[PDB]
């Protein structure tokens, strides 16, 4: 079982007045970083203090606050009216960071969608035209073109608005096969096979794609679509070590070696 | 900062459809800090 | 109809808006929650554990090495070890930590820090070192006497390996900005001083032992601290899209 | 008494089924997130069928082969279960079963003098991918039971910063202090089970942060050696048995 | 500790009948500046008064009433379809010269965003487009160009709206480092350093910046924007004496100096 | 959906609309709200503050030298020393006091005056000046007889330099408007009257001491004092962006 | 007039949405609801066979 | 004026968000008119 | 997954107007699984 409890606050630690201290009984100043254990001494063991009622809150810092708002995870543009985007987060590096800092997470989302019309210079364009963004979980059938039959979307769920209102936005519940998301996974996706290509990658972290068109054809110019994302009721367990190098692909965590993180310095004695 | 006369009232079926949550509280940080069998007293040596 | 107005901001997209907003599955019905080792509520429980600093960063020092404070028998007295700002957010030996990418995350910070340190020298090897914290208003100290003036420990190389310098919140606001970035905010305002580090006595060893050793540096933030203001961290970026 | 007095006592000794290991060197114990190994909860199971519980004949201490503490030594790591799928019984229950589930008693062993300095990060990580190369070897990722070599020792392998690992149960075996490092992990996953042939929870990483050195003439060859014992752990899905 | 009380009043004070006075005891008339008291002669000892139940009200002068209500600080066109602008209330003179009539202050504030397409002879367009706000706190990266990667903004908050919906709008609490704001600081802004430039200036009271931009590029025109601030839940400390001389300078109280504020008249004794 | 029904006005940015709006950042937590000395709460805390009337404003008066009235020994008897309408918040030596700046900040006022005058002769220099304050009808006073037939005070130098004459509110209405502009408004409808001065007796002083002196003159709010309709302040203006 | 801010997904229409809508026949009274064997209320019920 | 029948409800978490105050007072400006430590009384003489 | 805190009200004269119902149980599929008349126990055989 838990032999170390997690009781809660809602502001942050308060300053006792403290004294001097002249003993060979308590040391409070001695450690064994060896144990594993972070330092216990406290500032009030350290130095004299004075009272101080601290009243900062720590709500900020809560995993709700610091995942709580909308960051771009897609960017693109319909080629001959359509566009399949596969659901993943790896594509933006500032939210696939940020969720990276969590082992396993359980988090409804809030997708917000943004669409403009753009021509062939890529300048955008003041024309209200209506998109349809559809939800194709694997194994229903992916419309091939803009007028395919998949678009009846009788079962798929389809969010169907005008560039000329407001963004499109619905939530999304958790949706994985397992008790949480792992942004983190040191297996392979299937047995029977070792290549590398299918290497830290969980498949219960895909949930399908998102198949976007004009209802009607433009002409000459296509639709411009940012999909944003939005985590709402964060669980979070199993805190990571941050991303300390650039993302180099959108499935895997490769990377180029570095021997220094920050930049060097003429001399370790000058700050 | 935050208000104590909030309404809080849910227009959807699903959960998922609600607003953030508004707890936002911290924990007792041992499980990371110090997640050891022995408890070392701040005042005494860590190892003897 | 019920008469209503609707006002500016109407149909606005705030990234940190909190509204209530239709399900795409209404009905959806999520696996269980199940029992995870592990929880986190709040990053401060991140912050408060201690990592290492990468003291060490200079031009002969690659990788590994770069943990390492270097420290080696004396022939002259009161030298000095190291020196750094203690400044968690700003870029600088700090900004690889765990309590340096969270506060690089944030705005604005508060609170204790915790500096520990860990002797790595033969059991042999003897030595006590002054580490001392002094508060801003002007340059690090030139030399240990005037480092001794301010907060500051005394530690002895024993059989209890570490040593803790806590360094604590001294500033004449709650808050301090996370950047000290002066050209366009004239930051530097927010400086929260220096840490220095010098010889007490000196590392004296056997004979035919290593003359030079290591500490180890850690940091982590003590349980008055706090941030405030959410902002991208200035580490992650990319040039184009990902494939 | 060591209790009374607040410390934690330098030696330890760990008892599992037939097996037993005493240090007298050691630095308390580490229990991962502060819980020691628990039973498949009957509200978190979802396989059906009644679990397989091998006890002692699987729940014990397993010695793998030792690695050299080189002048190059960068590092060695091993994959849990992976490194044990071939030894004794909870190897064959490992190989048996589509399902497994259980905890971990590690402990890991460096013995030198007091003529000798040098410092080890032992570090237990939860789903540590070995992601340095574009496509990632097999040797690698599964190293077996020999563990392998780390060869991005600064980057931890995974594109991180190694000061950082210190966010995961952990322990330092710093010669001048100790000569070992003892952790108890539970099982960790986004699932009440998994299979342990496709799929590792945990990695242990002994990695060399001040280089060993010593007075000269010593004792030059210092091994290192882990110890690691399943714990609390059961099986479902029985079949023939099927190895990665 | 406050040895002199503050009574809240909601309208101002009556007038009490008063008779005449005849007498060497009672002298109201009588004061003394040099106490740097303001005299506290009543209406009532100076002339003979009627009754008059004055129910006159108080509230338009309350910090609230004076301060609640938007102003321009900020009035730009992006260049490159992009624009940075550091957040500071001294570029438009009116909001400018309400603020320094108070020391300290903490209050809300409510922004709104107008925002217009004009061409290069700055003649206003009906060109509806979807603009971006971004919050960039000191230390954040600021983008260079109109799709660098910062604009993802999954931590910094971004507001995106289009010219032709309403103005946009936000809150902001009271966001110093300090107690209070400050609008009048005798001091420098860093240890080390006396050099003018540096002096009156308090950073604290720089939270970073704005940057816009139009999502996608407008072609041959620009985005036009203004940006109004309303401060909100007022509480100050300290009046001081009103500005009497033009700006000069947007970061600096610096002015010309003058002989005379009014204007001249022939002679002191014609009104 | 609830049926609504959206009326004019709607998407309007009106600048004194007083509306709830989502917050950029809603967990933020402001700093604590300290013990700072002088809290205001209403700006008729500071008009009702005595401040020097710019009474001397002629051509051969420059900066300081525009506060002060002079006063010399007379060789003729009932002469004028100066005059000025009470207005407010009309151009004159009113507009750069405290209570004119706020009071142009506003465009009715209402409420008795405080003029307070202080004499700042030598001790050995005596003298009795009477101020009056003629209600409208007529231009100001042409004589001290005239003047006299109104509210007035007889000032005596001595211990006490200070005198106060009270202007007390006179008006047909509740309020008055704050300016006299009359080529669109017709506002000078509203004005309040004058204030004069004259020599009761005469300046005396003994042998070989100043002829001359002088009077400053402070001007603040009653108690009864209010103000309506804010107004931007005409004094403050600009050409273009400041840099 | 309430004062009302609309926000983001105004005028959408997603095919999963379910909110209330007037109806085109307020007044009608449908037939009645007659005893047929065989209801089935669940989809789970035809797997099971 | 003021109405005695306002309906005063937040809509959102943030103190930040919520409309202007509705007091409006005034207080003794005592403290900056007449910041004297000894009293002095309309009927007497400030200075003896 | 879904709330216990939904608010039901009809805004519409006509049922038709509603948003769709809330129930979604399941029920035994014994018409369609087991149609028989004589009972079949699990333990015994089908058939004697
Ligand atoms: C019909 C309206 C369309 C709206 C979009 C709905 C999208 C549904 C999919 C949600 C799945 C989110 C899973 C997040 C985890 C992915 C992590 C990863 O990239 O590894
Ligand atoms: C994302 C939406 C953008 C909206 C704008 C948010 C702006 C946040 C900054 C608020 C800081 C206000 C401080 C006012 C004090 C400045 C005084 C001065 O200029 O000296
Ligand atoms: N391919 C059709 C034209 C396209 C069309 O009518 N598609 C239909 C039936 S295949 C559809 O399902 N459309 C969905 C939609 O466009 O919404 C043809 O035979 O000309
Ligand atoms: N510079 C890109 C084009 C711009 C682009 O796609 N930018 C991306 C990744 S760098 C982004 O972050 N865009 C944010 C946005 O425009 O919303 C290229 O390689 O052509
Ligand atoms: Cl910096
Ligand atoms: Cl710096
Ligand atoms: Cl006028
Ligand atoms: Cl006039
Ligand atoms: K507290
Ligand atoms: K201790
Ligand atoms: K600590
Ligand atoms: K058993
Ligand atoms: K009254
Ligand atoms: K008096
Ligand atoms: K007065
Ligand atoms: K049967």
């Amino acid at each position: 079982g838990q032999v170390i409890k997690s009781a809660v606050r809602s502001t942050v630690e308060n300053t006792v007045q403290s004294t001097h201290s002249i003993t060979t009984e308590a040391t409070p100043a001695l450690q064994a970083a060896e144990t594993g254990a972070t330092s216990n001494a406290s500032d009030e063991s350290m130095i004299e203090t004075r009272n101080v009622v601290n009243t900062h809150g720590v709500a900020e810092t809560s995993l709700e606050a610091f995942y709580g708002r909308a960051g771009l995870v897609a960017m693109f543009s319909t080629d001959g009216g359509i566009y399949r985007w596969y659901i993943n987060f790896g594509e933006y590096v500032q939210l696939r960071a940020k969720l990276e800092l969590l082992t396993y997470a359980r988090f409804d989302m809030e997708f917000t969608i943004v669409a403009q019309v753009v021509n062939a210079q890529s300048k955008v364009q003041d024309f209200n035209v209506d998109y349809q963004v559809m939800f194709v979980p694997p194994g229903a059938s992916v419309p091939e073109n803009q007028d395919s039959y998949q678009w009846q979307s009788s079962c798929n769920p389809s969010v169907i608005s005008n560039t000329g209102l407001p963004p499109a936005r619905v939530s999304v519940p958790f949706m994985s096969s397992a008790n949480a998301y792992s942004f983190s996974y040191d297996g392979y996706t299937q047995f029977g096979d070792t290549s590398g290509s299918s290497y830290g990658i969980v498949p219960s972290n895909y949930l399908g794609m998102l198949v976007v068109r004009t209802c009607e054809d433009l002409d000459g110019t296509r639709l411009r679509v940012r999909v944003y994302a939005k985590p709402k009721h964060v669980k979070g367990w199993i805190p990571r070590s941050p991303r300390m190098t650039p993302y180099k692909s959108r499935y895997t965590g490769v990377y180029t070696d570095t021997t220094k993180f920050c930049a060097n310095r003429a001399r370790i004695t000058t700050a | 900062g935050s208000n104590i006369h909030y309404t809080n009232i849910n227009y959807y079926e699903n959960a998922a459809s609600n607003s953030l949550n508004k707890q936002d509280f911290t924990q007792d940080p041992e499980k990371f800090t110090r997640p050891v069998v022995d408890v070392m007293k701040e005042a005494a040596v860590p190892l003897k | 109809g019920i008469p209503t107005l609707y006002t500016p901001g109407s149909g606005q997209f705030l990234t940190t808006d909190d509204f209530q907003t239709p399900c795409m599955l209404p009905k959806f019905q999520p696996t269980p929650v199940i029992d995870i080792p592990g929880e986190v509520k709040n990053f401060l429980e991140v912050v408060q554990v201690e990592s290492l600093v990468e003291i060490n960063n200079v031009e002969s020092a690659e990788g590994v090495a770069r943990y390492r404070i270097p420290l080696n028998v004396q022939d002259a007295m009161d030298g000095q070890i190291m020196a750094l700002r203690v400044d968690p957010g700003i870029d600088g030996p700090m900004q690889s930590t765990l309590l340096g990418v969270f506060t690089r995350y944030y705005a604005q910070w508060s609170g204790s820090l915790d500096f520990t340190f860990m002797f790595c020298g033969t059991f042999m090897t003897t030595g006590k070192v002054i580490i001392a914290y002094t508060p801003p208003g002007g340059d690090q100290p030139t030399n240990r006497r005037q480092a001794m003036l301010g907060t500051h420990v005394v530690w002895d190389f024993g059989l209890q390996s570490s040593i803790t310098l806590v360094v604590p919140w001294i500033s004449s606001g709650h808050f301090r900005g996370t950047t000290l970035e002066n050209t366009i905010y004239k930051y530097r305002y927010y400086e929260a001083g220096y840490i220095t580090m010098w010889y007490q006595t000196n590392m004296v060893v056997p004979p035919n032992f290593p003359t030079t050793a290591s500490i180890l540096m850690f940091v982590a933030a003590q349980p008055n601290f706090s941030l405030r203001i959410l902002k991208d961290r200035p580490d992650i970026s990319q040039e184009g899209a990902l494939q | 008494s060591a209790e009374a007095c607040g410390y934690s006592d330098r030696v330890a000794q760990l008892t599992l089924g037939n097996s037993t290991i005493t240090t007298q060197e050691a630095a308390n114990i580490v229990v991962g997130y502060g819980r020691w190994p628990t039973s498949l909860r009957d509200t978190d199971a979802t396989a059906v069928d009644k679990p397989t519980q091998p006890g002692v004949s699987a729940e014990r201490f397993y010695t793998l082969p030792s690695v050299q503490w080189t002048n190059s030594f960068k590092g060695h790591y091993w994959k849990l279960p992976d490194a044990l799928s071939e030894l004794g019984l909870f190897g064959q229950n490992l190989q048996f079963h589509y399902l497994y589930r259980g905890g971990w008693v590690i402990h890991v062993q460096c013995n030198a003098t007091k003529f000798h300095q040098g410092t080890l990060l032992v570090v237990a990580t939860p789903e540590h991918k070995i992601q340095s190369a574009e496509s990632p070897a097999f040797a690698r990722t599964n190293p077996g039971e020999q563990g392998a070599a780390y060869q991005f020792p600064f980057t931890f392998e995974d594109g991180t910063a190694l000061g950082n690992a210190l966010i995961y149960p952990h322990q330092w075996v710093n010669l001048r202090t100790n000569n070992s490092a003892t952790l108890v992990l539970p099982y960790v996953n986004a699932l009440p089970m998994d299979s342990g042939i496709r799929h590792n929870n945990w990695t242990l990483s002994v990695i060399p942060i001040v280089p060993l050195e010593y007075a000269a003439g010593a004792t030059t060859y210092v091994p290192i050696t882990v110890t690691i014992a399943p714990m609390c752990t059961e099986y479902n899905g029985l079949r023939a048995a099927v190895t990665q």
